């Protein structure tokens, strides 16, 4: 018949190909389609939803709800820092089990801006102001409010609106970053300091808490599928 | 802008400290259409005798309370004509309006999460075991989470950090949800349509969704305030439909 | 869901005085898994006693037999006590010399 | 012959391929891996009243 | 004639009590004994008189361990609290010359609730517990085929090989030992009693004769001994006089004569 | 005839330039109580430049995220033995025994897709007292049995006629076999989660096993040969296509325990560090 030649790559099974194939049930009538609410079309829709961050991950609090809330109180505590952590959305213990982190750990690269939302959960008679600061890489983490104020920061005043947003913008040399980060693709850190302190009247509890939420912006993207290192089995039937 | 009123049937709810209303996936409850049905007989639609606000029984928020959950339906199977229609039909369908109320003074503090989870399948405490229906639901009485790992027998793995489902609780915001921060609002409202892979289903055999209420920040006060703070839930069916009339079931 | 047992006493060899014999206490018709069965000599609860492995019948009825060695005597004869979950009283049936 | 010609996945800063279907069942075609559409507001802002991003959330 | 197996599993055993035990009966009597506290089968001692070299008596242990673990696992499919008890009746019987017929049924708390279906090799029933236990049993990924072989290619084989290896242990037939006696009763009557000792085959017919007139059957009680043979004993209340005429008729496979006994 | 197909490229949003501000607009203040997620970009809180972004969200589509082959079963079987049940391999079809695809599918509550199946079969010779033989290539039969069909009792059973069940015959040394299956469900979509029972009295079996009912696979040697016995191994690979999904869920945190239930052992939320302020120093002299 027609003369042909076989090129390399013949009779191989490549797991990520896509060819047509014969159907084992010819002329099958499928069930009609139903309009179910909540149809997903892109995983980047899931990463754009907030989720609580476990910032207080120390010994004795890994299996309690205490892992989610950041303590704060009244008096003179200006020399003390509130919290601080590294911006590694897919490698740091603080971020890797959130929605954003679980989506990232399926990919190798990422890029775009991030949002950290903060909510104050004291009584309605408490007042205070906080400084939230981001520092691009290239130096050690700041050790005083004076050092932290030199980066990208915002001053948040507690009132009726209970929430504030610290947007972390994209400032990098490359277009993407590794999800398994190293010295070469660092992203910086985030710290928090008292700006004026917490003042309360008589008859209230002493301590108050702050909570953190993390999500992605509308210019975020990922690429290069891989496997996730979190689930694992030893045998079949599991 | 924080006042709100909802009327259904001969029921009305008012509020003066409202946040907003969440509509689950941007879609409102509706009736089944002709080009997506499968059952052939004419359905019944009571329409004011069932679409109505029913009030469950309250729970007591304490210093150390893990949380509570209810299963829907089967929490409403004894509420008047909605439950009566439930006993006499084979298929039913309805959406819901959920309203949670909890108020406190300006000298208290706390924060609750109110979340509706579709098909919240739960796991037993003995890993090679099975669950009961009694340890899954109790009607209008709530089931209580636990602060530590449960051992028990036949009981759900109730520790609150895993939500009885093997996940992390801080990730439950992927579902339709609201917060009650005791310094901002005192009520939460969710409107949830009918969600299933079939157009209608039996209301006894299948738990459509679960309502979970979890305190993230515990309750706190100081030395003169009221120590008793209750939480109350109120549910209203919407666009209810029933098919397959026959004699009444038993249990 | 329970059944109350029924008891019958007999002996394999013919009941001839002086001629020793194997006495049999046959219980049947009860659906718990367990039972208590003793044989006594005018109150002398027999020490030398062996049983059979409890089986069940077509109606899932449990049956068993306690068989022992004895000597039929016009002076001393025997009885059989059975304790159960259904009966508030442990029943005593004494050795019939004819059945 | 019922051939479909469509563009290839390139970059930014001859370019289309050809396809023919050989089987009678649509379950036997190749994957539909060039369909891109978002709809995020369904999960990120499912509220009844519109929020305008420069006004206060409440009041 | 048939080969069958009684299996029993209890939910909460007492101290010193096995949680699972099996008995084996071929024809009208038993030849096996086994439980879960030791872990291997035993003979009865009067059937083959041949200690099979780990090849006929350990296949027994081989599949009895499997059935033990299935039965003890079945309880972890029920979510209920109450103490349970699972019973099983398995085996098969011969056809005319070939074509055996099997049987495999199970009971929960004394109620027949599921059985084995051969054309799809599945346990099945109507109750919810039947479906739960069936699902769990067949999820062990080999049990259906291992059971279906036991009902079509092992029990008929062992049955036929017992049919001709020790058939000299199937001719148990011995005439009984009869005790027709009298019982004093309330003033006006008297109770006749007719016994029969150590007769090997079960079938036995008891009927009372006044002088030459049938009087009925009485209340015939039947009980096996520790030997495989049986004991029968019937009673009947009759008149106070004319008691020396009653002469009941008994025929048996061991009796070559319609033995009517004198007082 | 030839038809042109036009497919739209979907790229991320650009960044606009922004100067100083002093006013009563407040994009950074909000209230998370409403369930709303804030729609704030960097050009609202800082001074930015103009950026033409060319990045694309094409690898995070559901079709590109789910359409890869993965092992879902592995089984062994012999050519001859003294057991008669180890002569063939048999199982029920589901994606719940290999955890990597289970976790990936269970990100959504409802799914609907066609499937593509590939098999990989290998053989080896049982190590015995003596080797040395000459054996032709082996042939294998793979039979798919829909729910309710008759079940083979052995390797010589009549049921292998495959008069109406679809079957595959494959001889060693060639390409791996492969076929396509459509969306075969009585519902309108498959269900990864089911919070319900099988009986109306609210008992029986609980969960996923109430709804699977999609058939079985049987695999056997066709030759019936090998005076010196061999042993084979078959591995199955699923790959979905033309996919639709509904109602996302949070990923699983705990390790699975079995294929039927969702039981788990309680685990921690994450791992520890030194304190709530600890950051390691990396710029050292």
């Amino acid at each position: 018949g027609l003369p042909v030649m076989n090129t390399p790559g013949s009779n191989q099974f490549l797991t990520s190909d896509d060819f047509q194939s014969p159907s084992a049930m010819p002329q099958f009538d499928v069930t009609p389609e139903l309009n179910i609410p909540g149809e997903v079309q892109n995983l980047m829709e899931i990463a754009e939803v907030d989720s609580v961050v476990p910032v207080n991950n120390v010994e004795g609090k890994l299996d309690t709800m205490e892992i989610y809330r950041i303590p704060v109180q009244s008096g003179n505590h200006q020399s003390s820092q509130v919290f601080g952590f590294q911006v590694q959305p897919g490698l740091d213990n603080v971020f890797k089990h959130t929605l954003l982190g679980e989506i990232l750990n399926y990919y190798a690269h990422w890029s775009g801006s991030i949002k950290l939302t903060f909510v104050f959960c004291g009584s309605a008679m408490a007042t205070g102001k906080f400084l939230l600061a981001y520092a691009p890489p290239g130096a050690n983490a700041p050790k005083s409010r004076k050092d932290a104020m030199l980066g990208t920061h915002i001053i948040w005043d507690v009132g009726l609106q209970s929430s504030c947003v610290l947007c972390i913008p994209w400032i990098s040399q490359t277009h993407y970053r590794l999800v398994q980060q190293d010295e070469y693709t660092s992203a910086g850190n985030v710290t928090c300091w008292y700006q004026t302190g917490i003042v309360v009247p008589a008859g209230t509890p002493t301590s108050c808490s702050i909570m953190c939420f993390v999500s992605a912006c509308n210019d975020f993207s990922v690429r290069l599928l891989k496997d996730t290192p979190f689930i694992e089995q030893s045998a079949l039937l599991q | 802008d924080r006042v709100r009123s909802i009327t259904l049937g001969n029921s009305t709810i008012t509020t003066q400290e409202s946040a907003n209303v969440v509509v689950a996936y941007g879609r409102w409850p509706e009736y089944l259409k002709d080009n997506e049905a499968t059952a052939e007989d004419q359905p019944t639609q009571p329409d004011v005798a069932t679409c109505r606000f029913y009030t469950l029984e309250s729970v007591t928020w304490e210093r150390d309370s893990p949380g509570w959950w209810w299963k829907f339906p089967d929490a409403l199977k004894d509420m008047g004509l909605f439950g009566q229609n439930m006993y006499y039909h084979y298929l039913g369908r309805a959406g819901y309006t959920i309203h949670v109320q909890c108020n406190a003074s300006k000298f208290h503090q706390g924060c609750l999460m109110v979340v509706c989870v579709p098909e919240a399948e739960m796991g037993c405490s003995q890993v090679d075991g099975t669950v009961n229906e009694h340890s899954l639901s109790e009607g209008e009485t709530a089931k209580k989470f636990a602060s530590t790992s449960t051992n028990g027998t036949n009981t759900v793995q109730s520790i609150v950090t895993n939500a009885g489902m093997g996940v992390g609780v801080g990730n439950l915001t992927i579902f339709p949800h609201q917060w009650i921060n005791l310094r901002t609002n005192n009520c939460a409202t969710i409107v949830m349509p009918y969600i299933n892979n079939v157009p209608m289903d039996n209301m006894f055999r299948h738990h459509n969704f679960t309502l979970m209420i979890i305190p993230f920040v515990p309750l706190d006060y100081s030395s003169d305030s009221s120590t008793y703070v209750p939480i109350t839930v109120t549910v209203a069916p919407m666009c209810a439909e029933y098919n397959g009339l026959r004699l009444a079931t038993s249990l | 869901i329970q059944r109350t047992p029924k008891i019958q006493v007999y002996s394999r060899h013919p009941a001839e005085n002086g001629k020793s014999n194997f006495l049999n206490c046959y219980v049947s018709g009860f659906h718990p898994s367990d039972i208590e069965v003793d044989l006594l000599k005018n109150g002398e609860r027999i020490e030398k006693v062996e049983h059979s492995d409890l089986s069940f019948s077509k109606d899932w009825s449990f049956y068993l037999l306690y068989y022992t060695e004895f000597t039929p005597t016009e002076k001393d004869e025997y009885a059989c006590r059975v304790n159960h979950v259904t009966l508030s009283q442990p029943k005593i049936v004494k050795w019939d010399r004819d059945m | 012959m019922g051939a479909q010609v469509s563009t290839q996945k390139t970059g930014a800063h001859i370019i289309h391929y050809t396809n023919i279907n050989y089987y009678k069942d649509a379950a036997s075609n190749s994957a539909n891996r060039q369909d891109f559409s978002q709809d995020p507001g369904k999960f990120t802002e499912p509220v009844k009243d519109i929020m305008v991003k420069s006004l206060p959330a409440l009041n | 004639l048939s080969l069958l197996y009684h299996l029993t599993a209890v939910s909460s055993p007492a101290p010193g009590t096995p949680a699972f035990w099996v008995s084996g009966w071929l024809g009208p009597q038993q030849y096996l004994s086994y439980n879960s506290l030791r872990g291997e089968a035993e003979p009865c001692g009067a059937w083959v008189w041949e200690n099979q070299v780990s090849w006929y008596w350990e296949k027994e242990t081989t599949d009895l361990r499997i059935k033990e673990k299935l039965f003890l696992e079945a309880f972890k499919a029920l979510g209920g609290k109450g103490p349970y008890t699972l019973q099983g009746l398995l085996g098969c019987e011969l056809g005319p010359d070939n074509t055996s017929v099997p049987t495999a049924k199970f009971a929960l708390n004394g109620e027949e609730f599921m059985n084995f279906d051969l054309k799809q090799g599945t346990w099945g029933g109507d109750w919810p517990e039947a479906l739960a236990i069936s699902q769990r049993w067949q999820q062990q990924d080999k049990a259906a085929n291992k059971e279906l072989t036991f009902l079509l290619f092992s029990c008929p084989h062992r049955l036929r090989e017992h049919l001709e290896r020790g058939r000299g242990n199937l001719e148990w037939k011995e005439p009984p030992s009869m005790r027709l006696k009298a019982r004093p009763s309330s003033p006006g009557f008297s109770v006749l009693t007719c016994s029969a000792f150590s007769f090997y085959p079960p079938e036995l017919q008891l009927r009372f004769l006044r002088n030459g007139l049938a009087a009925g059957t009485g209340q015939g009680d039947f009980g096996p001994n520790s030997d495989g043979s049986f004991h029968a004993s019937s009673s009947l209340t009759v008149k106070s006089g004319d008691e020396h005429h009653y002469c009941c008729i008994v025929q048996h496979a061991g009796l070559a004569q319609p033995l009517r006994v004198e007082l | 005839v030839v038809e042109a197909v036009e497919n739209a490229v979907a790229r991320v949003a650009d960044t606009i330039s922004s100067g100083p501000s002093n006013s009563q607009a407040v994009p950074a203040l909000t209230a998370v109580e409403t369930g709303h997620t804030s729609q704030v970009t960097p050009s609202d809180t800082i001074q930015t430049r103009h950026v033409r972004n060319y990045h694309s969200r094409s690898e995070s589509s559901i079709e590109n995220f789910l359409c890869r082959s993965a092992c879902v079963y592995m089984g062994e079987y012999h050519t001859t033995n003294t057991d008669t049940s180890k002569l063939f391999a048999s199982w029920t079809i589901n994606a719940r025994r290999m955890v990597q695809m289970r976790r990936k599918l269970e990100l959504f509550t409802y799914v609907r897709f066609d499937m593509e199946v590939t098999f990989v079969i290998t053989s080896k010779q049982d190590q015995g007292t003596q080797l040395g033989q000459d054996m032709p290539p082996l042939t294998h039969q793979i039979m798919y049995i829909p729910p309710g069909g008759p079940i083979p009792k052995s390797v010589t059973d009549y049921t292998w006629q495959t008069s109406t069940n679809p079957s595959i015959f494959w001889t060693e040394g060639n390409a791996p076999p492969r076929m396509s299956i459509p969306f075969i469900s009585i519902g309108n979509a498959y269900s990864n989660f089911y919070d319900g029972w099988s009986h109306f009295s609210q008992n029986g079996v609980y969960g996923y096993n109430t709804l699977n009912h999609m058939g079985q696979i049987y695999v056997r040697h066709v030759n019936g040969s090998s005076p010196l016995p061999m042993t084979s191994t078959v591995r199955m690979y699923f790959k979905p296509k033309h996919v639709k999904v509904w109602v996302p869920r949070p990923p699983r945190l705990c390790q699975y325990k079995n294929a039927s239930t969702v039981n788990f052992t309680p685990t921690n939320i994450t791992e520890k560090r030194q304190s709530i302020n600890y950051i390691p120093e990396t710029v050292k002299p």
